[PDB]
């Protein structure tokens, strides 16, 4: 049961033989990525949604192994959904965390997912960055992937505490962009999610172009 | 359900791996069950790697190295009077000074006969083995085991552990009534080889000479394995025959 | 220990004074020599008035935190407040318990009616010691001497203030690792009380 | 009815009317016992006993029918001799291991919950029965002294005065005189006294018996379970007497 | 009775275990099978049920399965377990011919059986399978004939003719009347002939309700056609 | 009488009933005791009748009312072993919500989990059900004041004021009437003191006897922590 | 060695029936009355809310969402309700959604329900649930379907049922007031007309639970911005609703 | 016999399994199912145990494909023969799996044969209270119609019938059956015997399940209810 | 009070450690047909070139068990994971679904896994002995 090791020694014997941000204001959150999927230096797409729905007012965005990343996510979310048909509550940020945080942990970072969790539930607004060996971490805004570097130089630029929703989702789409001109992992377009609290989640494929 | 509670109430037991029979079976502390196993148990390293830790800490000052058979020239063949067993007697010399004859040969039982090379331990612990296994297979069939079974048992024992380290090469010869004479090869690679003419050792291609029939004479067949031994070069002579072995002596 | 794993270059303290113990941490993680984090809260809460700092792997430690938590609510559940000694106890089984597997370093601040504050310290490995005051991290090991001139027994709430903020101010200019803001807790037979001291303040000391 | 047919042959099943009567049936055996009393005075406990005399052969140091669990807790119980000593022994290791890992002695009460619990759950599957001892515990923590009485439901209770045994209905009437006629309190020694008194009242027979009294006071045995020496036994024997 | 055959485990106040007499009493309900052993071979002989007019018969399964090319099984009683048996014991003899390079004794397969049948005997939540089997054959490189009957309780023997199933007394009187072990049937014509002489004791069509199966040395199996054994009938009739 | 299997463990009658739930039903009310809960504007409030004709017992000593986590607590009716059992294995639920999902546990969630285990006591054969009625209450940070009923059948619903034990008849209709009167679900009032004084009055009333401070238990949920008032505490609301 | 096994609870009869299940089904027949109707362009459930007048009708709910296209009611013991939909919930992901990326179809998630009820027959340890099951739902490829199942875990399709005390006047009324052209709307109608003649005391929107299965809820979505994206169609009535449907 | 059938793993005095026997009694309760095989083809029909008009005809309670070149049809309690039904798909499955061919019937019968009889060897089990009908095609024998039933016995046919009318049934379909027939002789056949079988009044289509395999290939073909009500009248039922 | 799975390397090994595919002419050794591994799967290849995380995952829930186990003897006493190991046998015990691999409700509601799912779930899972009379001898240990 559970994910296989056969052909392990088989496959040795052989063997020897992207820009993600996520932005707090003063009433939500906000996370942003680029559309730039590469295989090597060959630009396999260049429209690619990064964005991912853990649960309707839940997303997230990962880097790393790309397959491990969409399966955490989608496990993750299953898990949320039945967690809260059973407890018939809307779905907290910080429980999609632990669960997040226990599952990697148990596999002792051979899961290589890294992933910002933004999110908004009855308690108010959350963002979460993710480690693959299992830590976790707090953060007004954050940044992730290849690009991570400028778009954080970005955001520590231009923040500050009262951001409204415009200068927020400014804030972040300047910083993927930062990260399309100057990375080379980045490049075509801006996906946003703006979740604001007492509002329906809203997603903005390609909004800048 | 108080089982579980004695499980759940209390260290000291834990620290001294008692808790274990297996533990305790070893250290004779609830009895000699140990020394009452038809398959015997071997124990291994805790580690990953328990064959790298044997071959490093093997192949490495004082009297404690692990014996190695005589590499002296054996031979083995089979004729219409039985089997004819040769080798070469010459025994290596060291701080030691032997009782009795040292036998390169050892006695599975009064019918059957096996060769050491390699590990002696290996050989000397198997075949004994491989004697209690075919006493209670007779004891169970009411007849005699044929050689086929004997050297299947051994090639399947030997093939189980197969890498661990054993080094070990014999040869069974047999006479039953069914099978006639029967010599077989087997070694710790899990070969199984049955043959007519088997030379194993130093100088085998010399010892590889035999002038050779089916009709030889019981003392024909004996001077010829003596003249291929003083070729490959005293000697030890086995005749096996439907009735047992003979030990010679030359 | 780890390969790609997040470490914690941390400056810790905890110094037992006359009404209580406190409890100081920076507030900086980095990535080799990027800042991954300026702003992280070190102060762990596994209990009202039982507090914690961790050191080694970030994983490791707060899946031991996590788990002393719940067991400290079960415990709560049963015979009241737990003592510091008992959370104390649990952390150094934890450590010691996994430490072929897992990499960790826990200093605990508690109080309580009975002993009114205490200090303890599991370096790696998993022993225990307790201390009128322990220091931890890297930054730690370029404040072993001050510390060792300036600590004295029974001082007042705002000399003790004075001498972690000094202390982790010199941790600070010295250790690469170590930066950001100064964060303190406080905790005596009055509750738990939060403090902040940005750079502009400790750095003109 | 005290015998409920169709339903008393199997434990952990319910009666129509909501029993289980093989636990009632296991406190039929517990009133069989020895009577056996406790009291509590002002700052400690007190345990008597009422023993048969036995042969000469058996060694008088060696045979003892009060049970020290732990050096601040006493304990006697009335029932089967093997369930009484089985759950001493699981009460000595309770305490053991509290002790071990809090560094402090265990309160009574938490003590007298855990074999609680254990009783408890000996009546929930059909594999095993009820304990057939009624246990009266008791010692000095932190919180003062402390005396309880437990049944083999499970269910026990902190008692000023506590009694089981054959002849639990006279002992249990002279311990409410005495919480009647003290209400300030009592003390140790007096305690004692009225321990032996009350055994031999309850006694009150074939050819003769023995008692046996041990105490746990602040202020006597500084918090430790004692048993009483000659001259107060012989003393609280006397003053039964007459 | 008595209450002491409500399990395998209960021995009764006489030393009985009644559930073993039970499975016997089912094994009396299945159709009759004859086992006799001449100079040079086995013949096993079974009575069928007369075949039903709707009924296909070119895939019906035989009476007589065979165990090895050199070991052949017959049984009475329960259809549906003497799969299950014969399935364990084609398992059991290929796992020997592949341990020991040898092929099975019939002494050998007939313990095994005997053996599987007395460990489904040994539990309280478990059924004995209600099936006597006949075991014939010729050991390997040997021309012995052997026949062996085992029986639920796992309990085995050696014949030199038997009969099992309903209205087995009367075929196995008839055998004790008409079998000699010191001058056994010298040919397999003598060996087959007698075999249906029994079976037609007690089958009532007659040689549609027969069959017959020769097993002789070095792995000569044979399965009679319905013309030898009507052949063999009309002989019979016709020397009455 | 269940007449078969029925008398020991839980199967269908040829009704369609299952006794031995029927039964621990039963056992709930051998304590002889009311239990009362009702909800403020901000608190909620349990009111357990205390029973101690014994001289010798310790009053201290005698509750039914349960801490299970730093806002839930619980009142059972039903002998106290069982409730003590059930009160150790919800304390162990709580804690076990809090470290797998990052967050207190809602009254209601505790008492679904207790039914599911009380269901699987129902189904299984070897399983007994515990003979108790659990009450939950608490100041949920979503609903408000919460009160939650489960039952050894494994049924639980939540109420806006309930009672239980041998005259929970009169007290709900008490309760029925005054909610009409006031055509509210839940007490107007501010301060718990209040809302136990009312909670006390009602059960005065329904009962139709005076109650001293020695014969009740009172517990009261605020949003922060749940806590039992004390000898001194119940002395002082009844003076009012 | 007698712990390892326990005899089955469930065994046939000399006339040749299963006791335990035609138990099941008797308590099945004393509970409350539950229906479905399906209709053209929805499927309708009903039941009744019948229960202590101080506890709260929204706290327990008997029809329930098992995924957003497919809904579920009960006739029985409720607990054994309860513990069958967090199974039957749990199902849906572990066997298809984390298989095929897509929620499975009415007819698999009844079977898989109902296999699980059928292992409840085959046990020494468990005796057979006390539920039956009306399960409605709408599939792409199968359009809107309507399923019963029985404790013994046999299932089948209706084009309108009901289950409880009053199923056989229920039945004869659905099959006298059913035809194949009927809407939605006229379905909910019929389901309060039918519901009206079993509820004995009072029939308001308190004491009635309707679901409806009909066209996909945007509003009910959570998010916007994927049009691909379809909303749930499983939907409950609120009191208010239902309230207004009866004085109309 | 109260004493030796409250259990599935005890003999009678008189050698007898009584739960088996129940099982097997529990059949004659359940709808009529008839398999014929004629030269070219196989036929299996069925009697669904309708009693209102709100079920739903169009939308499988009799027959049911095993694979492409194998269905059934079943007599008995439902769920248990979905059960079975399953694992036969899959023991299908993995026979192709293996050795790249389709199973032949046979196998699989007996595969689910010793199932159902290891299912009346364990005290905690019961049998399974079914009966199937296979009708199958396979490179060895040709065309195969087999039974099975709760003992685990299993039986080769030409014409078969199993359900609560097996014997009136047999009766007419041995009066009636011939060697040559060929595949619309067999659906007349079998729709004749099941009207003359029927308790009802008249033989409709809602009541009915209709399946043959035939060749073009191999083609398995379960009849629509358009399909049978044209049957029904072009035989003049 | 263990977080990783510790003990996991096997200490002693022999012929016959598999007591459950033992052959019938040779005790003392394994029947290889029986074993369906593809008849060349000496033990001792078992004992070398490991995926190091195999053993933390396929031990990884008893462990976490084990440890709640320790804490509940800690904290309530020996009563507490006394019963919560009977009821897990008792559950455990008299199911048997020869035909099926899925755990029971009863045991995800005792385990506390009513509405969680992991890889095991997803991801559940010949010529001989893979019938009901094999399942069966493994059960009542005949």
């Amino acid at each position: 049961a559970g994910l296989s090791f056969d052909n392990y020694q088989r496959n040795n014997f052989l063997a020897e033989n992207t820009t993600i941000v996520g932005v707090k204001f003063n009433n939500g959150v906000v996370i942003a990525a680029d559309t730039r999927s590469t295989q090597g230096p060959i630009v396999a797409d260049k429209n690619c949604a990064k964005l991912h729905r853990i649960s309707p007012k839940i997303w997230c965005a990962g880097a790393g192994t790309a397959a491990d990343t969409e399966a955490v996510t989608q496990l993750i979310g299953s898990n949320i959904e039945l967690h809260s048909l059973y407890t018939s509550r809307e779905p907290r940020v910080v429980s999609a965390l632990q669960m997040l945080k226990q599952h990697l942990f148990k596999y002792q970072g051979h899961i290589g997912a890294y992933l910002i969790v933004a999110g908004v539930d009855p308690t108010g607004s959350h963002l979460f960055s993710i480690h693959a060996h299992g830590s976790t971490d707090v953060g007004y805004y954050l940044s992730l992937g290849s690009g991570s570097l400028a778009a954080m130089a970005v955001l520590e630029s231009h923040w500050k505490q009262d951001l409204t929703k415009e200068e927020a989702i400014k804030l972040a789409s300047d910083a993927i962009q930062a990260g399309i001109w100057n990375d080379l992992g980045s490049g075509s377009n801006v996906d946003v999610c703006v979740m604001e609290i007492g509002k329906d989640a809203e997603y903005l494929r390609n909004y800048l172009t | 359900m108080q089982a579980i509670a004695d499980s759940f109430s209390v260290r000291l037991v834990k620290e001294l791996q008692y808790d274990n029979e297996q533990n305790l079976e070893s250290d004779f502390v609830t009895g000699a069950s140990q020394f009452q196993r038809l398959a015997p148990s071997l124990t291994v390293p805790p580690i990953a790697s328990p064959q790298q830790f044997l071959r490093a800490h093997t192949d490495d000052n004082p009297d404690c190295k692990i014996k190695i058979a005589h590499g002296t020239t054996t031979l083995a063949f089979r004729f219409q009077g039985g089997i004819i067993v040769a080798v070469d007697s010459r025994a290596t010399a060291g701080n030691w000074v032997a009782s009795q004859t040292v036998k390169k040969v050892i006695e599975i039982n009064p019918f059957l006969l096996g060769t050491m090379a390699g590990g002696a331990a290996d050989c000397q612990f198997w075949e004994t083995w491989l004697g209690s296994q075919c006493r209670l297979h007779e004891l169970r069939e009411k007849e005699r085991i044929s050689v086929a079974a004997a050297s299947k048992i051994l090639s399947n024992l030997v093939y189980q552990y197969k890498g661990a380290g054993l080094s070990m090469g014999t040869m069974i010869c047999g006479y039953t009534r069914k099978e006639g004479p029967t010599i077989y090869y087997v070694d710790s690679d899990g070969t199984r080889l049955k043959g007519d003419i088997f030379c194993v050792g130093s100088g085998q291609t010399f010892a590889y000479g035999v002038n050779y029939k089916w009709d030889l004479s019981v003392e024909d067949a004996l001077y010829l394995g003596k003249r291929s031994i003083l070729a490959a070069a005293s000697v030890n002579l086995y005749h096996v025959t439907e009735d047992g072995w003979i030990y010679h002596g030359n | 220990l780890k390969k790609g794993e997040v470490s914690l270059g941390t400056s810790i303290m905890a110094v037992t004074f006359k009404d209580g113990v406190i409890l100081g941490a920076d507030s900086r993680t980095t990535t080799g020599a990027y800042i991954a984090n300026r702003v992280t809260d070190k102060l762990t809460r596994v209990h009202d008035k039982i507090w914690c700092c961790r050191s080694g792997s970030a994983a490791d430690t707060q899946a031991i935190a996590d788990i002393v938590q719940y067991h400290l609510e079960l415990y709560t559940s049963q015979y009241g407040t737990p003592s510091t000694e008992t959370a104390a106890s649990v952390f150094k089984e934890l450590c010691y318990e996994n430490k072929d597997n897992l990499t960790a370093g826990i200093i605990v601040a508690g109080y309580d009616d009975k002993n009114k504050g205490e200090v303890y310290t599991i370096p790696l490995g998993g022993s225990v010691h307790k201390l009128p005051y322990a220091i931890a991290g890297s930054g730690s090991t370029f404040i072993y001497g001050y510390c060792d001139k300036n600590f004295r027994e029974n001082m007042s709430k705002e000399e003790t203030v004075d001498f972690i903020k000094h202390s982790l101010s010199q941790a600070i200019k010295w250790d690469g690792s170590s930066g950001g803001v100064i964060r303190m807790v406080v905790l005596t037979a009055a509750g738990v009380e939060r403090l902040i001291f940005y750079p502009d303040e400790y750095e003109q000391l | 009815t005290s015998i409920g047919t169709g339903y008393d042959l199997s434990n952990s099943v319910f009666s129509p009317d909501g029993r289980n009567f093989q636990v009632e049936y296991a406190v039929k055996a517990v009133e069989n016992g020895t009577t056996s009393i406790g009291i509590k005075c002002n700052d400690g406990v007190v345990f008597a006993v009422e023993k048969l005399i036995t042969s000469k052969l058996l060694v008088p140091q060696k045979n003892v029918k009060i049970q020290v669990v732990d050096r601040h807790i006493g304990c006697v119980y009335s029932g089967l001799i093997p369930d009484g000593r089985h759950l001493v022994n699981r009460g000595r290791e309770e305490a053991a291991s509290f002790k071990k890992l809090y560094k402090t002695p265990i309160p009574i009460p938490a003590f007298a919950d855990r074999l609680g619990q254990y009783v408890q759950a000996h009546t929930l599957y059909n594999s095993v029965r009820p304990f057939g001892v009624s246990t009266i515990f008791g010692g000095v923590d932190k919180n003062g002294a402390h005396l309880y009485m437990l049944e083999p439901s499970g269910s026990y209770w902190g008692y000023k005065g506590a009694a089981t045994g054959k002849g639990r209905q006279s002992a249990k009437a002279e311990l409410e005189k005495l919480v009647d006629h003290h209400p300030e309190g009592l003390s140790a020694r007096e305690a004692v006294k009225q321990a032996a008194k009350i055994i031999y009242l309850a006694h009150e027979k074939e050819k003769d018996f023995e008692l046996e009294i041990s105490w746990c006071s602040l202020s006597e045995t500084n918090g430790l379970h004692k048993f009483v020496k000659g001259d107060l036994l012989q003393e609280a024997i006397d003053f039964a007497q007459k | 009775m008595s209450g002491y055959d409500r399990a395998l485990s209960i021995f009764s106040p006489d030393g009985h275990i009644f559930q073993v007499e039970y499975a016997l009493e089912a094994v009396k309900r299945g159709t009759c099978a004859v086992g006799v052993k001449g100079k040079n071979c086995v013949v096993l002989g079974c009575e069928r049920r007369s075949t039903l007019k709707l009924q296909d018969t070119r895939i019906t399964p035989s009476k007589v399965s065979k165990i090895d090319s050199h070991v052949v099984l017959s049984f009475s009683g329960l259809n549906a377990d003497s799969r299950i048996l014969i399935e364990k014991a084609r398992v059991e003899a290929q796992s020997h011919r592949l341990t020991l390079e040898d092929p099975v004794t019939v002494e050998y397969l007939t313990r095994y059986v005997a053996g599987v049948q007395q460990r489904y005997t040994q539990s309280g939540g478990v059924r004995p399978f209600g099936v006597s089997t006949l075991i014939a054959g010729f050991d390997p490189r040997d021309d012995e004939p052997k026949l062996y009957q085992t029986e639920p309780s796992g309990i085995y023997s050696s014949w030199s003719a038997q009969t099992i199933g309903r209205n087995s007394k009367t075929v196995r009187e008839f055998l004790e009347k008409n079998y000699d072990r010191k001058e056994p049937p010298a040919t397999v014509e003598e060996c087959v002939k007698l075999t249906v002489r029994s079976l037609l004791e007690v089958v009532q069509t007659g040689a549609k309700n027969i069959e017959i199966t020769v097993v002789k040395p070095d792995s000569d199996i044979v399965a009679l056609s319905s013309e030898e054994i009507n052949q063999y009938v009309t002989q019979i009739e016709q020397e009455k | 009488s269940a007449a078969g299997y029925d008398r020991h463990i839980t199967i269908f009658s040829p009704e369609g009933r299952l006794y031995q739930v029927e039964y621990a039903f039963k056992a709930t009310n051998q304590t002889n005791i009311n239990s009362l809960a009702v909800r403020g504007k901000d608190c909620t409030v349990v009111i357990s009748q205390k029973k101690v004709p014994d001289k010798l017992l310790d009053p201290t000593t005698v509750s039914y009312i349960f801490c299970i986590s730093r806002t839930i607590g619980m009142v059972v009716n039903g002998p106290i072993p069982d409730a003590r059992n059930a009160a150790l294995r919800a304390k162990a639920e709580a804690a076990e919500f809090r470290y797998k999902y990052g967050y207190d546990m809602p009254c209601d969630v505790l008492a679904k989990r207790m039914a599911n285990l009380s269901q699987i006591y129902t189904q299984r054969a070897y399983m007994r059900p515990l003979g108790v009625i659990l009450t939950f209450v608490s100041v949920d940070e979503e609903l408000g004041p919460s009160i939650y009923k489960t039952d050894p059948a494994g049924y639980y619903v939540g109420y806006k004021a309930t009672a239980t034990g041998p005259k929970q008849q009169e007290i709900t209709t008490n309760l029925e009437n005054h909610f009409k009167k006031s055509k509210i679900d839940h007490i107007n009032e501010e301060s718990w003191e209040k809302v136990v004084e009312f909670a006390i009055t009602h059960m005065i009333d329904a009962l139709g006897t005076e109650f001293s401070k020695n014969d009740l238990e009172v517990g009261v949920a605020t949003k922060d922590k749940f806590f039992t008032l004390s000898a001194e505490n119940i002395e002082e609301r009844l003076v009012a | 060695m007698t712990d390892r096994y326990s005899f089955s609870l469930t065994t046939f009869s000399p006339s040749g029936k299963l006791g335990q299940i035609d138990y099941a089904l008797t308590a099945v027949k004393q509970g409350v009355t539950s229906l479905g109707i399906k209709a053209t362009n929805g499927v309708v459930i009903a039941t009744e809310k019948k229960s202590s007048p101080l506890a709260m009708s929204e706290t327990l709910s008997k029809v329930s969402l098992l995924t957003p296209d497919i809904g579920a009611v009960y006739s029985g013991m409720g607990p054994d309700y309860r513990v069958l939909v967090d199974k039957s919930r749990k199902v849906a992901h572990t066997s298809y959604k984390r298989i095929y990326g897509e929620y499975p179809p009415t007819k698999l998630l009844v079977s898989e329900v109902a296999k699980i009820m059928q292992e409840a027959t085959q046990s020494g340890g468990v005796r057979p649930f006390g539920v039956s099951l009306l399960i409605a739902g709408h599939d792409e490829f199968n359009g809107f379907s309507l399923y019963q199942v029985d404790p013994s875990g046999s299932y089948f399709p209706w084009k309108a049922t009901a289950i409880g005390k009053g199923s056989v006047a229920a039945k004869t009324f659905l099959e006298k007031r059913w035809n194949d052209e009927l809407e939605l709307e006229d379905a909910i109608h019929i389901a309060l007309l039918t519901l009206k003649e079993s509820v004995e005391g009072e029939f308001n929107g308190d004491t009635i639970e309707l679901a409806i299965i009909g066209d996909e809820n945007p509003d009910l979505l959570g998010y916007t911005g994927i049009p691909t994206d379809k909303g749930p169609r499983f939907r409950k009535l609120t009191s208010q609703e239902i309230n207004d449907r009866l004085e109309a | 016999s109260r004493r030796y059938d409250s259990r599935t793993t005890i003999f009678s005095p008189e050698g007898r399994l009584y739960q088996v026997e129940y099982a097997l009694e529990s059949i004659s309760h359940a709808g009529t199912a008839i398999g014929i095989m004629a030269s070219d083809g196989i036929v299996l029909a069925a009697e669904r145990k309708v009693t209102s008009t709100l079920l739903e005809q169009d939308t499988t309670e009799k027959l049911y494909k095993l694979n492409d070149k194998i269905a059934v049809a079943v007599a008995g309690l439902t769920a248990d023969a979905e059960i079975l039904i399953n694992t036969a798909r899959i023991h299908a499955q993995n026979y192709l799996k293996t050795y790249n061919e389709d199973i032949p019937v046979e196998i699989l019968v007996r595969r689910l044969s010793d199932i159902k009889q290891g299912y009346t060897q364990h005290g905690g089990l019961r049998p399974f209270g079914v009966s199937f009908i296979y009708a199958g095609y396979d490179d060895r024998y040709g065309y195969q119609l087999y039974t099975s039933n709760p003992s685990g016995n299993y039986t080769g046919w030409k014409a078969i019938s199993v359900g609560a009318n097996t014997s009136a049934a047999q009766t007419l379909l041995q009066m009636d059956y011939k060697d040559d027939m060929k595949v619309d002789d067999a659906i007349e056949l079998a729709l004749k015997t099941l009207s003359k079988t029927t308790d009802s009044s008249a033989l409709t289509y809602d009541r009915l399940e209709f399946a043959t395999i035939r060749k073009g290939e191999v083609y398995q073909k379960i009849f629509k209810p358009q399909e049978i009500k044209d049957i029904l009248v072009k035989t003049g039922i | 009070m263990n977080i990783v799975p510790q003990d996991t390397f096997k200490s002693q090994v022999s012929t016959d450690q598999d007591k459950s595919v033992l052959s019938s002419a040779v005790p003392s050794l394994p029947d290889t047909l029986r074993q369906q591994e593809g008849g060349a799967v000496p033990l001792s290849t078992q004992l070398n070139d490991r995926h190091p995380l195999e053993s933390t995952l396929k031990n990884w829930e008893t462990t976490q068990r084990q440890r709640q186990m320790e804490q509940y003897r800690q904290i309530f006493g020996i009563a507490e994971p006394m019963k919560r190991t009977m009821e897990m046998e008792i559950v455990n015990r008299t199911d048997f679904n020869p035909l099926s691999t899925n755990g029971s409700i009863h045991r995800d509601i005792l385990l506390n896994k009513e509405c969680s799912i992991d890889w095991e779930d997803v991801y559940p899972g010949t010529m001989v002995g893979d019938d009901v009379h094999s399942k069966i001898e493994k059960q009542l240990g005949i």
